[PDB]
């Protein structure tokens, strides 16, 4: 029929500050909920509705305020960030004739900080294959680097001859802590490419490797010396 | 908690079956439906179960419900390296949308690929810009051996991970570790054969 | 047609924190089960109240009644959240689910819902319904509970066969106290008129079971076609009480009577005469200061 | 707050003063069913009254009956007292034996 979308996909707040994450369904359900997402527990509703001006409470209701402005849009409002915690944010719509029909949102990734002067991008490399590889193997692998950046509101892909490539990629399901003795550390995200030895020693081949940071906006505005965390893309490239 | 999933977590060989499960204590107990969430997405609907003694099949996934034992169980057949995920088990308490739903805290899946031809190699990869920076992927190594991260603050190294180029068949695991190159890896039990 | 089953169920939501929800069975005019909010047991009030059930059918029944009462208290309190201005609290509902047994295999199942005192629902056939000059409103909660197809095949399964099933054997069980006689007792009174030198006459009949009786003032022959009856009224030992009246001039008492007539009597004719040696002697037992 | 209580007062048996009875007091025709009850000798509140189990006519109109063991006598005084939400002030009505 349509879909559920969250905004934002990720989100940074500060130790007190007042967050809030839209959803939208085209979907035409009535009823609409907030989950909350909390590691080695199940999904715990926060609010639900019926429609516009109807918020009831779910069972982690404090803390929490919602706002249905309308049949397609819901909203939850997180009433004060805390210290240093992570969440996650689960929207879903569900027909008022059909107890069967629930669709789920992408989740919003949140992110508390000390303070915005911890927020910096991700600084990405690739890195040639080895000959010695290509005269054993026969295969190519492209690697590529993403460090320094904090929070791990990234997105990594990899690209050649401007599109988008799945096949003979990997990435790592967790980034590594550069500091790990201390909180609010910045991270490190490698991701391979195996591409054939014939396909490689082309140098009309080209290879890039994008990298979506996702940081700060006009919204979230500062006053330090170094260019703005701002949400960006840090892209390396290669020919061979 | 109220509903109970099992196991925590879950190794699979590629190609194999799995078998997950969830038993429950929800009352009324209307449906039973089962999710998967890819890591960091949001949750996809399997299959929902509704009869006393219910058994229904999407694609690959099969699952049962024994509404008296109060237990359901999810099939993974011929397991895809793409199953990799956490699968949620929810109970609907009603049949009207007076209901709510129960949900169960996921078992993690891994789905461990079939390297049919090892070759272990640590090769040196030289930075596209210019000479520096090194790092060193330590590759081709069967599914038996395991990457360790060292003690040590100058070295940081990442664990197994899989790709697949899809018009080969083929499919390698890898690891990656930054600034030497030979001492890399000696905190991880690598194998004997391993060409440098 | 001769006994009409009925389960009771009166449930008051007071706001979104208070509810509560009560039941009585009747089987004709006697009851048979109890069920109050504290009690998480339904209670047998005659001897024969399990009827020809097993206690493992029994208990498969009481059971399916625990776990609806609960789902029940629930889903109105959830009801209102979903009709939010339309209706709110303070909520009552009565419900009235059962059979009219007829000679053979004859019944017809009922199963009917008041809303703040008005019948509004009636479940019929596979589903719930509106009945004619139902709130508008009731339109949305009817679709939504509609919805589940579970109640509908439970609550199918009850009207069509378990009801009829289970009152057959109440009946069968509970003949000795169905079929019971109770002898009524009469006693005269009487008070002033509205009017001016004017008397009411009162006769009253009271212990008498099953309910149908005949109190008549009479002269002689005459039946005095004057005579009001009362509204029945029960006693707490399950019998009955009702009294006729009739409206005299003073002087007109004497040669009047009241006569009752009931099955428990035996063709044997309740006549008491106003004036009576008895009535006399009654009336000397029962003075007060007024 | 919708309909208003109707309150009938009569004893079981035949009234023989010093020989012991049953009185009885029937609360009908009242909406909500929440209903408070009480039977009273010479005012003050008699003590061990049972009730029976409320329940609703055919017309959907709640009905409860109480009923108490009592001795009537020429100077002692019977009634029943209900307190009910569509009333401003609690109704007491007197047991009158000859009606
Ligand atoms: C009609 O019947 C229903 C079922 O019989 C009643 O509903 C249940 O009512 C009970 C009691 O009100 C509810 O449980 C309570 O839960 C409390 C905790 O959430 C308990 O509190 C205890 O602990 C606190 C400390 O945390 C103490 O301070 C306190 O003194 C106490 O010891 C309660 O003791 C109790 O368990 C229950 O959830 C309800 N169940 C359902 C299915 O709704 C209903 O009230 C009845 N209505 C009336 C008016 O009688
Ligand atoms: C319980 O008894 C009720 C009767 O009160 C049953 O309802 C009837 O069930 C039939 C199906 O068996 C219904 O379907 C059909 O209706 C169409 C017209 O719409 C007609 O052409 C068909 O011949 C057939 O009758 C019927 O509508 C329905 N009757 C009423 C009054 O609604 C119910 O199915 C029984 N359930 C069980 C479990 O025994
Ligand atoms: C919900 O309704 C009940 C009953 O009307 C309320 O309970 C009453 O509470 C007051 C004090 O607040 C007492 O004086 C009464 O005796 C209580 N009644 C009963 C029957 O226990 C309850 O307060 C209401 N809740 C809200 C939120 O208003």
């Amino acid at each position: 029929g349509g879909i559920i979308t969250q905004t934002p996909k990720f989100l940074i707040g500060q130790e007190g500050q007042k967050l809030t994450l839209k959803c939208q369904q085209n979907f035409n359900h009535d009823t609409m909920y907030w989950y909350r997402q909390d590691s080695g527990k199940g999904l715990r509703l926060i609010y639900y509705s019926y429609g516009a001006g109807s918020t009831e409470k779910g069972d982690l209701s404090e803390g929490y305020d919602a706002s249905r402005e309308k049949k397609s849009s819901f909203s939850l409002t997180v009433t004060s960030a805390q210290k240093n915690e992570m969440a996650v944010f689960l929207c879903a719509s569900g027909s008022l004739l059909d107890v069967r029909e629930v669709f789920f949102g992408k989740g919003t990734r949140l992110t508390v900080v000390e303070d915005l002067k911890n927020v910096f991008p991700p600084e990405v490399a690739v890195f040639e294959p080895s000959e010695a590889e290509i005269s054993h193997t026969q295969k190519a692998t492209l690697v590529c680097l993403a460090t320094g950046f904090y929070p791990d509101h990234v997105e990594l892909s990899w690209w050649v001859n401007g599109k988008e490539v799945h096949s003979g990629v990997c990435t790592d399901p967790q980034p590594l802590k550069e500091q790990p003795a201390l909180n609010d550390s910045r991270y490190a995200l490698s991701s391979r490419l195996r591409v054939s030895a014939t396909f490689w020693q082309n140098p009309r081949n080209h290879f890039r490797c994008q990298v979506q940071f996702y940081g700060l906006s006009e919204n979230d505005e500062w006053t330090q010396d170094r260019a703005k965390p701002v949400t960006q893309i840090v892209s390396a490239e290669a020919w061979g | 908690t109220q509903v109970e999933q099992s196991p925590q977590s879950l190794v699979v060989r590629q190609g194999e079956n799995s078998v997950l499960q969830c038993n429950y204590s929800v009352t009324p107990d209307n449906h039973l439906r089962w999710f998967k969430q890819d890591t960091g997405k949001g949750l996809v609907s399997l299959t929902v179960l509704v009869d006393q003694k219910d058994k229904t099949s999407n694609g690959r996934y099969s699952a049962t419900l024994d509404k008296d034992a109060k237990h359901s169980t999810l099939h993974i057949t011929a397991t895809l390296l793409d199953d990799t995920a956490t699968y949620i088990c929810v109970v609907g308490d009603r049949g009207s949308a007076l209901g709510r739903l129960h949900f169960g805290a996921g078992t993690q899946l891994i789905v461990i690929p079939d390297i049919q031809n090892p070759d272990p190699a640590v090769y040196q990869l030289r930075d596209s810009k210019s000479s520096d920076k090194s790092v060193c992927l330590f590759t081709d190594f069967d599914s038996q051996t395991n990457v360790s991260q060292s003690k040590d603050s100058d070295v940081y190294i990442t664990d197994k991970c899989v790709l697949d180029m899809r018009s080969m068949d083929f499919k390698s695991n890898s690891a990656v570790a930054w600034s030497a190159c030979a001492n890399a890896f000696n905190n991880s039990i690598i194998p004997e054969d391993t060409f440098f | 047609k001769n006994y009409t089953f009925r389960c009771l169920q009166m449930s008051s939501f007071a706001n979104r924190s208070w509810s509560r929800t009560d039941s009585v069975v009747w089987l004709g005019d006697l009851q048979t089960h109890r069920w109050s909010n504290d009690s998480a047991t339904i209670s047998f009030t005659k001897p024969w109240s399990q009827g020809k059930l097993s206690n493992q059918q029994w208990e498969k029944l009481q059971h399916m009644f625990q776990v609806y009462r609960v789902s029940f208290t629930r889903d109105i309190q959830e009801l209102v959240k979903m009709m939010s201005p339309k209706e709110d609290y303070p909520i009552e509902i009565q419900l009235s689910a059962g059979c009219e047994m007829y000679p053979g295999n004859a019944s017809e199942s009922f199963l009917h819902v008041a809303f703040q005192g008005k019948y509004v629902v009636r479940f019929w056939g596979t589903s719930w319904q509106t009945v004619p000059g139902a709130p508008s409103w009731l339109d949305l909660p009817i679709k939504v509970l509609n919805a589940d197809q579970g109640t509908s095949a439970t609550v199918q399964m009850l009207l069509n066969d378990t009801c009829p099933l289970f009152v057959r054997g109440l009946l069968e069980a509970g003949k000795s106290d169905l079929e019971k006689q109770e002898k009524p007792v009469a006693w005269l009174s009487s008070v002033p008129s509205s009017a001016h030198g004017h008397r009411q006459l009162v006769c009253h009949v009271s212990g008498f079971y099953p309910k149908p009786v005949w109190v008549m003032w009479m002269r002689g022959d005459q039946e005095q076609q004057g005579t009001h009856r009362g509204d029945f009224l029960p006693n707490a030992d399950e019998t009955w009480y009702l009294q006729a009246t009739l409206d005299v001039e003073a002087g007109e008492e004497a040669g009047l009577a009241c006569r009752v007539k009931h099955s428990s009597l035996g063709g044997q004719d309740i006549i008491l005469y106003w004036g009576s040696l008895h009535h006399i002697l009654d009336a000397q037992k029962m003075v007060w200061n007024h | 707050i919708q309909k208003t209580p109707q309150i009938q007062v009569y004893s079981r048996h035949p009234p023989e003063n010093g020989k012991p009875n049953i009185l009885n007091c029937y609360v009908t025709q009242f909406h909500p069913p929440h209903i408070e009850i009480q039977m009273l000798k010479n005012g003050k509140k008699i003590p061990k009254v049972e009730m029976s189990d409320m329940s609703f006519s055919k017309d959907w109109s709640f009905y409860i009956l109480a009923h108490t063991e009592f001795t009537p006598t020429e100077t002692d005084t019977y009634a029943c007292r209900v307190k009910h939400a569509s009333m401003a002030e609690p109704k007491t009505v007197y047991w009158d034996r000859d009606m």
